[PDB]
């Protein structure tokens, strides 16, 4: 049995967030102890807290942990925008007697920072000289949008798309935006074929369509 | 102090029926906590210690399980000299506390009883005092009906009845019914007799005398 | 310079209560009055002395004793107490002048399998003396027969082993005790 | 030879005192946890006092101040010491060498303290001779008008045992106790064989045997 | 200061074998036990492996039992890990973590975090071999600012160095993180925005390079007709 924490935490600057870490009867309900460590993104976890309530020395006093029964809470007061990384619980699992320590789902933890932002698209036709090598990719590139999450789905003269799609998840770029790009591996048949094609991709309640025509 | 609760208070089951019972203590307790077995009359007797450990020499039919404040004792298949009254008890803590204690007694077949009816000894009569006795031997279940009737008439209020407990072999009960009086009283009538009705009797059974004869 | 009291209250590992741990403190200064302002002691009892009133008093010599009993056994650790700790481990004398300190180590001195190295003296045929440390890993001879270091019936070991388990009550849950015992004068305030 | 054999108990007065002594066998009391345990007729089990191997005692609340536990090495005996004895204290009076470690538990058999102000009176034993159908038949001995509990008994010196049945005894209005011990034989062995009831009352040192045999003119 | 270096990964065809090294500096590396924890991209963190201080007994998930094996050398202050016939979803940042103090710790290790961990060295897991990318131009439209970019098809392994005008144009570039297409290959798309005038009066050319396959290509991207 391993443990289960929420996919992602948000707050405003200020304010206080709380990330939870159920378990079961042979990890937390074991009355084992609960680690819970930040990762930055591109970085390697450090350590924040130790033995369900303690602190090491160097971390801020912002963070606070506790444990009761099956579960286990880490306490974010006033947020800094510094504060938006992966958090995960890590505990030990008593399954047969021996040593093995289980992990948590991990929760991304983002700071509202700024507004939202709607994304800008650009949807490219295969370039002629794809179709001479007998393939055919549409590339919708999708930037400038907040917060990092957005869902792209395809359509073919409005009928959707359920295959050939390949979709990056949403980087940060400079100005702390988002960008994501997609591809829609197609057959140079396909493409003629139909009279157009469609990335609609959706960010908070409303949704971009860019089409593009095989002339 | 701590209290231990024990649960159920009494019991009956078939031969071979797994038997479980429970034990909640008032406080934490760990794991230090005793299971006794009494049978009638005599001593308890150590079966588990420390929660889920069998002593030296109980059959493998017992077993113990819990921590922390609930505590079992379970009987695999339970046999006839199963029958006794068990307790729990917690030591590690002063003072000492027991449970309530768990009656258990054996479901066997329908047995009906046997009647005899003993008048009061010549020797008994001399003091003054008569005691007619009615004997109920090895019949089950306990539950049994004695009625003292003189010279037709139904009696109540002087007699006093004692039942044995389970016989560890046949799990059977047997009761005796007494019925007391004084040499004057016990001389003015002529037919004493006690009916017996039972779950095993297709009628009530009836055993007489008649005083002189 | 001062005293090392540090060394002892904030030591990564305890002594077992039989072999009950000592530190000589002499030559240094110590104020009390941080230790006392801590809320993290469970149990704070001082005999004979007053705690704030500490830093003003000079003594020859102070013992700090540190082990590890049951929270139920804490009770124990007093003058004119008895039972298996008092008995067989670790007596204070009825003129005791001094202080008891203890607080909760489940979190430290207690494995989920168990922790079994804190262990406690359980056999004796009298009990201890003040301030006596009593070691012996001698077979208890308790019938008629001799041991001859031949463990079995009427013949046990003298030592019990702690069941430290974080699942346990308050009662059973591992508590680290320091007993200050205060004795030319060289601690002072 | 692992065994507690205990004595001392018996009759009397609210307030009084009594002593019991729990002679011990194959270990040393002086070195051992020892515990007085008390069962009221009728009701469960209820913790008395201990003494540790060390000397300490204890003692449970009902009974503080007024029992005392104690020891003799050169005996090997333990002792239980009561005072202001109370109608509350009446129990059969278990000696057991307290459980703490793997075998070491053994209980003794316990003595029958009887707290009252009556008087001691031994039983008067009356034969129920039996009577008529064929093939078994049914006699027996009514042990009549006695106190304090208990009494014992057996038959043909104890060489009967199967099909015994004595009844637990009752306290009739007068206050003393009555009790009917039965067995069942076959109806061919009454001419033949000789039935007696051996009755035992310690409070009364009262001994009787009586012998049980059909009726006719 | 205390540090945790863990080198030996890189990229291995399925089923072979690959050995992992962790150097440990400030700390009693003899004292405290070591784990190994990888790290899948975009996924949580995963528990591989755990040795004792001394080494008698060991630990592992079911996801590597039998396959991997743990080892230390405490005369060298190195933690092992013997990485045999690798599976895809081994792929992972692999990083070594030092456990608790059982020598001269707490009693409850239980209580110790992983309080120190490595860099993370990659390891990565395909049997398609290397491959040099297919350079398509985006060619912009012809409508009433405008975008044009180039599409780097199919390719292993990473990664690819975009530039446009050799490396003169800067302005309005703009090159994705590249996709893993089902295929074990991987796609990449770098975009540039200029006015919609400039078009038919500059060139604008995409140099990809990429090392692994020894190939570099410089792509004419132009308006279609
Ligand atoms: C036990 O050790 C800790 C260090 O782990 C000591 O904590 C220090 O406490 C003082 C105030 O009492 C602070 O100013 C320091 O910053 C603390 N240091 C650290 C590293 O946290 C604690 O004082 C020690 N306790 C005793 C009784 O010696």
């Amino acid at each position: 049995s391993v443990l289960t924490q929420p996919p992602s935490v948000s707050g405003a600057p200020g304010q206080r967030v709380t990330i939870s870490c159920t378990g079961s009867s042979s990890n937390i309900g074991a009355g084992y102890d609960v680690h819970w460590y930040q990762q930055l993104p591109g970085t390697a976890p450090k350590l924040l807290i130790y033995g369900n309530s303690n602190r090491p020395s160097g971390v801020p006093d912002r963070f606070s942990g506790s444990k009761s029964g099956t579960s286990a809470s880490l306490a974010i007061t006033g947020l800094q925008a510094e504060d938006e990384a992966d958090y995960y619980c890590q505990s030990y699992d008593s399954s047969l007697s021996g040593f093995y320590v289980v992990f948590g789902g991990g929760t991304k933890l983002t700071v509202l920072g700024q507004p939202k932002a709607a994304p800008s698209v650009t949807l490219f036709p295969p370039s002629s000289e794809e179709l001479q090598a007998n393939k055919a990719t549409l590339v919708c590139l999708i930037s400038d949008f907040y917060p990092g999450a957005v869902t792209v789905a395809w359509k073919a003269d409005s009928s959707p798309v359920k295959a050939g799609v390949e979709t990056t998840t949403p980087s940060k770029q400079s100005n702390n935006k988002y960008a994501a790009s997609s591809y829609l591996s197609l057959t140079p048949e396909q493409w003629k074929s139909h009279r157009s094609y469609s990335c609609q991709v959706t960010h908070e309640g409303s949704t971009v369509e860019k089409t593009v025509a095989p002339t | 102090a701590i209290r231990m609760t024990q649960s159920p208070s009494s019991l009956s089951a078939s031969v071979g029926d797994r038997v479980t019972i429970t034990c909640q203590a008032s406080q934490d307790i760990s794991n230090y906590l005793n299971w006794y077995q009494q049978k009638p009359g005599k001593a308890p007797k150590l079966l588990i210690y420390d929660a889920s450990n069998l002593e030296t020499g109980v059959p493998s039919r017992f077993s113990g399980s819990g921590s922390g404040t609930d505590f079992t004792f379970t009987i695999s298949s339970l046999q006839p000299e199963d029958i006794a009254t068990y307790y729990c008890q917690q030591y590690d803590n002063l003072p000492v506390t027991f449970g309530g204690g768990t009656k258990v007694d054996i479901k066997r077949t329908v047995a009906a009883p046997s009647v005899f009816i003993f008048p009061p000894s010549d020797e008994q009569l001399k003091s003054g005092t008569a005691s007619v006795v009615c004997l109920l031997n090895n019949f089950y279940p306990r539950e049994a009906k004695v009625q003292w009737k003189v010279d037709n008439a139904l009696q109540s209020g002087n007699s006093q009845e004692s039942v044995t407990e389970q016989d560890s072999k046949d799990s059977t009960y047997s009761l005796s019914s007494t019925l007391t009086l004084s040499k004057a009283d016990y001389e003015k009538h002529k037919v004493y007799a006690c009916e017996v009705t039972h779950q095993g009797l297709s009628s009530p059974v009836t055993k007489s005398f008649n005083r002189g004869e | 310079n001062l005293c090392p009291f540090g060394e002892v209250f904030n030591a990564t590992r305890f002594a077992s209560v039989y072999a009950w741990n000592r530190k000589r403190i002499s030559n240094c200064v110590a104020d009390y009055s941080v230790l006392y302002n801590s809320a993290s002691f469970s149990t704070f009892k001082c005999y004979g002395v007053s705690p704030t009133k500490l830093n003003d008093l000079c003594f020859t010599n102070v013992y700090a004793d540190s082990f590890v009993i049951r929270g139920d056994e804490v009770r124990q650790i007093a003058p004119g107490q008895t039972g298996k700790i008092a008995d067989y481990n670790y007596k204070l004398p009825d003129d005791f002048t001094g202080c008891v300190i203890a607080w909760n180590s489940n979190n430290l001195d207690s494995k989920v399998g168990g922790n079994y190295n804190y262990l406690y003296r359980l056999f004796r045929k009298s009990n201890l003396k003040p301030f006596e440390r009593d070691i012996s890993t001698e077979i208890y001879q308790a019938g008629s027969t001799p041991c001859n270091g031949v463990e079995g019936f009427n013949c046990y070991f003298p030592l019990q082993s702690y069941g430290f388990q974080p699942t346990n009550g308050v009662g059973y849950q591992p508590y680290r005790v320091v007993v200050l015992s205060f004795e030319p004068a060289t601690v002072c305030g | 030879e692992v065994q507690l054999l205990e004595s001392g108990g018996g009759l009397i007065q609210p307030g009084g005192s009594l002593r019991l002594s729990c002679a011990a066998s194959g270990f040393t009391v002086s070195s051992n946890y020892m515990s007085w345990v008390r069962q009221a007729p009728g009701k469960g089990l209820e913790w008395v006092s201990v003494i540790y191997s060390g000397g300490s005692t204890y003692y449970a609340d009902s009974v503080k101040g007024r029992f005392t536990i104690s020891r003799d090495n050169s005996k090997n005996t333990l002792y239980l010491q009561m005072n202001s004895l109370r109608a509350e204290d009446t129990a059969v009076y278990y000696c057991a060498r307290d459980h703490v470690r793997p075998g070491m538990n053994i209980w003794g058999q316990g003595t029958m303290v009887t707290v009252s102000s009556a008087s001691t009176k031994g039983p008067s034993v009356f034969p129920l001779a039996p009577s008529t159908s064929g093939g078994t038949a049914a006699l027996g001995c009514l042990v009549k008008d006695y106190f304090p509990e208990p009494v014992t008994v057996s038959w043909n010196s104890g060489a009967l045992t199967s099909g015994v049945h004595t009844f637990p005894a009752v306290l009739q209005s007068s206050g003393l106790y009555s009790l009917s011990s039965v067995v069942t034989v076959p109806s061919s062995s009454l001419g033949t064989q000789t039935y007696i009831c051996n009755v035992n009352h310690k409070p009364s040192n009262t001994k009787v045997d009586k012998k049980v045999e059909p009726k006719s003119c």
